[PDB]
């Protein structure tokens, strides 16, 4: 698709049941060695799934913060239909923990959490344990969903959370600037260009506070 | 190797170790700066409480790793 139409898809995503926003500290390594290598896959014998992200949450009205510690980060917004590996609000598949065990023993002070391996526990476990369902991941697309709607719904601002997807270059809808950020703009600038001369023509997308909106050029 | 602890009540530990040092030696390292024995530690790291008698290694935690340290009353 062109870039209208990514942007498109971007915003019915956004203003529906949201997608995913992942901050990079190197653009450059980020598209040499994640996005090129996964598009030689997919133009080759087929598209594959052996690079795994990180990413956060976003959705219209969810006042999620996303993770840039120095405010100079551009990134990738990134289709809510990429394979989800697990979701959090605090690699391969497997790895992803259940629940946060050190969230939850502050939260119940229950010892016998301890007892268990918080990647290999039960359902049952977990419920005999009293794990609040605040400390604990999920593994589809609608629970993340539940998991931010009382936050979303309350206009409340919250920290960044946690995924860990495995995005295809289809799945790129637009590149993350901040607007307050000349770093990030260059960063963005370059990451643009490079994804477009690949044939990937992105929408600039500043997001923040639960709003989302193209740019022109940055 | 360096790695930290972080407690209960806010504050970090850096610690020199190396990849083969046992649990065991690790808490020996945290008794010396903290003076907790080590029967009353807990080390906690990728949602696993970490076992004596095995190594940072069959771990697999690597340098500027972070555990955390819980107290206990005994084991």
């Amino acid at each position: 698709s062109n870039r209208q139409e990514k942007l498109a898809q971007l915003m019915r995503q956004f203003e529906s049941g949201g997608l995913y926003l992942r901050t990079v500290s190197d653009h450059r390594d980020e598209f040499e060695n994640t996005f090129m290598p996964k598009l030689d896959a997919c133009l080759g014998h087929g598209c594959d799934e052996r690079y795994w992200s990180s990413a956060t949450f976003i959705q219209q009205g969810l006042n999620g913060k996303v993770h840039d510690p120095h405010a100079d980060r551009t990134g990738l917004i990134i289709s809510a239909d990429a394979r989800l590996g697990g979701f959090s609000t605090f690699y391969f598949p497997g790895q992803f923990p259940k629940f946060d065990m050190m969230g939850a023993y502050q939260a119940t002070w229950n010892e016998d959490i301890f007892s268990v391996d918080a990647t290999a526990v039960s359902e049952q476990q977990m419920d005999e344990l009293g794990i609040p369902d605040e400390y604990r991941s999920v593994f589809d697309f609608d629970r993340i969903q539940e998991k931010m709607a009382q936050p979303r719904l309350a206009g409340r601002e919250v920290e960044p959370t946690e995924a860990k997807i495995c995005y295809q270059p289809k799945d790129v809808l637009g590149i993350y600037v901040d607007v307050d950020s000349p770093a990030s703009q260059s960063k963005a600038r370059e990451l643009q260009q490079a994804m477009r001369e690949q044939g990937f023509d992105l929408p600039f997308i500043a997001y923040r506070g639960g709003a989302a909106q193209e740019l022109a050029s940055v | 190797m360096q790695i930290f602890v972080k407690t209960l009540t806010g504050k970090t530990i850096t610690l020199e170790v190396e990849s083969s040092d046992t649990i065991d030696n690790v808490k020996s390292k945290i008794q010396d700066k903290e003076g907790i024995p080590p029967d009353q530690q807990r080390l906690i790291f990728a949602g696993k409480q970490l076992e004596d008698g095995r190594t940072l290694s069959d771990y697999n935690i690597q340098k500027e790793s972070t555990l955390h340290l819980v107290l206990r009353l005994r084991g």
